[PDB]
């Protein structure tokens, strides 16, 4: 059945708002979108407070009037014979893309203990490139939970959009990665016949910019920028960054002065 | 968009907890009467020679390369207690991403007024073991550590055994070792789950080496504490600088920083700041130089503040927009002074302090570029 932790906040510093929130032990994406409808008989849930959330207590549960408070934001009345400012709307507070999914990410998924239990990045929910389909009443206007909790929790991002974010995030982080590793390996392992220390920094500071520089570095988003969740047609592709950084690392002629070379003519176009 | 620094914290809090996770061997472990001994003495001479066990994480680099970044990922990944040097190291690390006291505070400081390097002391075999130099690091500060330890004897260290410690540079070498002991003086008096875990405290010290001995000075410099904590596995350096955005300047603070040759290029684009604005800061090298605009810029409002400082004041410190040191008392001085404001269209100074003679010391520039070449240490852009 279905174990939910549900995220709540109350008006009187703790009615609750469960401001983002549900899993079933195994033993992906399809099954979540399954349970995303727009799909359980049995709700058990852990309601929390600020891994990085910890139980406050749990209610077993009338699922109607449950699900009613997990769909169109409604608070429980505390229906329950079962923090900070509202800051909330500072932090994490972008936009829905963000405000809805990383929010469920950060505090409340990475229980699957993905490579991405590690920060509040919110730098890939932005390479998360689903289409938005608008909406108006989208005016934040919220100070003193439900103006925020109906916003939140009526959203199309969370849905197939919601179920496939932790596979994104997993998807991003394993290419990012394997990028970032081959490049680190090529850059340590020509840390070792050394030159004059004069341009030892002109290698250290030109790598680091022929493998991570500004353009080099939106490429390597593009590549790993997703547009459909479904991870059968995502939208992802090969990353340039090494291939195109191996274009700098053919030092294998310092096997058998040319950095300030190409610390000049990259300069002239920085 | 710094995103690379997302993909270097992660080694960083690989070893950060391999290293709070370790647990000591049996006697490796300070017992609790090895602090009463401590106040049981009346001149640090009856202090016996004995190891205070600990490990360290080094995250150093040019001001604004990043390290904040990584304190701020360490802070909310790793469960630790993050403190700073002085104040504005304090008022610093403090909130944007999800209290912070100095590291005086945390094992407190009376305290203040200290005769520091009053009782004498002299090392014996010539590879100090860590055992001969905690037995002289807890002598200077005799008459502080004495009344702490007395004291207490008579607690944020005791949450976890990670201790974030910003701008390292400020503190002494002294404060290495005293981190140490009034670390265990506290987890050994009320036997905290730490203290029954056996776990050494790991201590993360994050500041400038080269902009600012002290505690970065004495683990980088000597022999013992090196193989004693493992520097080469315990080492992080943040390759960048987001404010400085222009080629020539940032190639000046690059010889500079890690110390290589000054060129007639260099000196040639240094003849450019020279001029012998009412907004440009007036940083000195004394103290009375710097009253001295008592005359000149005070009572200057009678005809018509952090303007005013010492160079060697202003580091670690925050300005926005001219150094008018003293000739022949003046190459890693000017370092701490025309790095304060990010760009060069607000930099003055008086005398071309890389034609002029000056003094120059290359310690820790040295161990830096070997540190660099090992290729063992993370290096972060
Ligand atoms: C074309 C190019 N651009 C490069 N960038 C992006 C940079 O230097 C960026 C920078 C600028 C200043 C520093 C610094 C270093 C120590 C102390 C203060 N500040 C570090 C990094 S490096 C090269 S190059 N000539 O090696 O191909």
């Amino acid at each position: 059945p279905v174990e939910v932790t549900a995220l709540y906040a109350t008006d009187g510093c703790v009615p609750v708002y469960i401001f983002s929130y549900a899993y079933t032990h195994d033993g992906r994406f399809e099954e979540s979108r399954a349970l995303y409808q727009a799909n359980g008989d049995s709700f058990r849930v852990t309601f929390c407070l600020l891994g990085r959330t910890r139980p406050m207590f749990v209610c077993r549960f009338d699922v109607a009037a449950l699900q009613d408070a997990l769909a169109h934001g409604t608070p429980l009345q505390p229906h329950i014979a079962t923090a900070q400012s509202p800051w909330f709307l500072s932090k994490f507070g972008p936009d829905e893309k963000s405000l809805v999914l990383t929010t469920r990410y950060y505090l409340l998924q990475a229980q699957r203990l993905g490579g991405g239990g590690a920060q509040a990045i919110k730098d890939i929910c932005a390479t998360y490139a689903i289409p938005h389909a608008p909406r108006p009443d989208t005016v934040s206007a919220a100070s003193l939970f439900a103006a925020i909790t109906r916003f939140c929790c009526t959203s199309q991002y969370a849905g197939a959009a919601a179920a496939g974010f932790p596979l994104y995030v997993e998807r991003r982080i394993a290419a990012d990665v394997r990028e970032t590793s081959a490049l680190e390996k090529f850059i340590t392992h020509d840390r070792s016949l050394r030159v004059s220390d004069r341009e030892f920094i002109t290698y250290i500071y030109l790598a680091h910019f022929e493998c991570f520089s500004p353009p080099r570095l939106a490429t390597h988003l593009r590549a790993v920028t997703t547009h459909d969740p479904n991870p059968a047609a995502s939208t992802e592709q090969p990353s340039p960054l090494g291939r195109e950084a191996v274009q700098f690392f053919c030092h294998v002629r310092a096997q058998l002065s040319f950095f300030e070379r190409k610390a000049s003519r990259n300069a002239l176009e920085h | 968009l710094n995103f690379t620094s997302m993909h270097g914290v992660q080694p960083i809090l690989k070893r950060i907890r391999e290293l709070s996770q370790q647990q000591l061997d049996g006697a490796q472990v300070p017992h609790l009467q090895w602090f009463r001994d401590v106040a049981a003495l009346e001149s640090p001479a009856g202090l016996p020679l004995r190891e205070f066990p600990f490990a360290v994480y080094l995250i150093t680099g040019n001001a604004g390369s990043g390290k904040s970044t990584c304190v701020q990922t360490i802070n909310e990944v790793l469960d630790c207690v993050v403190t700073g040097a002085t104040r504005i190291a304090a008022q610093n690390m403090y909130s944007g991403a999800f209290p912070i006291n100095t590291i005086f505070h945390e094992f407190g400081f009376n305290h203040v007024q200290a005769q520091l390097g009053q009782y004498p002391y002299t090392l014996t075999s010539n590879p100090a073991s860590l055992e001969d130099l905690q037995r002289r690091d807890l002598t200077y500060y005799w008459e502080v550590i004495l009344d702490l330890t007395k004291r207490a004897l008579a607690p944020a260290f005791t949450r976890s055994n990670v201790i974030v410690i910003d701008e390292a540079g400020l503190l002494g070498r002294h404060l290495l070792t005293a981190v140490v002991y009034c670390w265990w003086m506290i987890n050994a008096l009320y036997h905290t789950p730490q203290y029954a875990a056996r776990l050494r405290p790991v201590l993360v010290c994050v500041g400038s080496p080269t902009q600012t001995e002290n505690v970065l000075t004495y683990l980088i410099c000597n022999r013992t504490l090196r193989e004693y904590a493992r520097l080469s596995y315990s080492w992080a350096i943040f390759i960048n600088n987001k404010r400085c955005v222009e080629h020539e300047f940032g190639n000046l603070m690059k010889v500079l920083e890690y110390g290589l040759p000054i060129t007639e290029e260099h000196m040639q684009f240094v003849d450019r700041f020279v001029v012998p604005l009412p907004g440009w800061t007036r940083l000195f090298s004394s103290h009375k130089e710097v009253s001295a605009y008592m005359a000149k810029l005070h009572a200057y409002l009678k005809v018509t503040s952090k303007l005013a400082m010492t160079i060697t004041r202003s580091q670690g410190l925050s300005l926005d927009k001219a150094i008018c040191f003293t000739p022949g008392n003046l190459l890693n001085s000017a370092y701490v002074a025309m790095s304060r404001t990010t760009s060069s269209e607000f930099l003055r100074m008086n005398l071309n302090p890389l034609r002029e003679r000056h003094e120059r010391d290359d310690v820790i520039s040295e161990h830096i570029l070997s540190a660099l070449r090992d290729p063992n240490v993370v290096i972060v852009y």
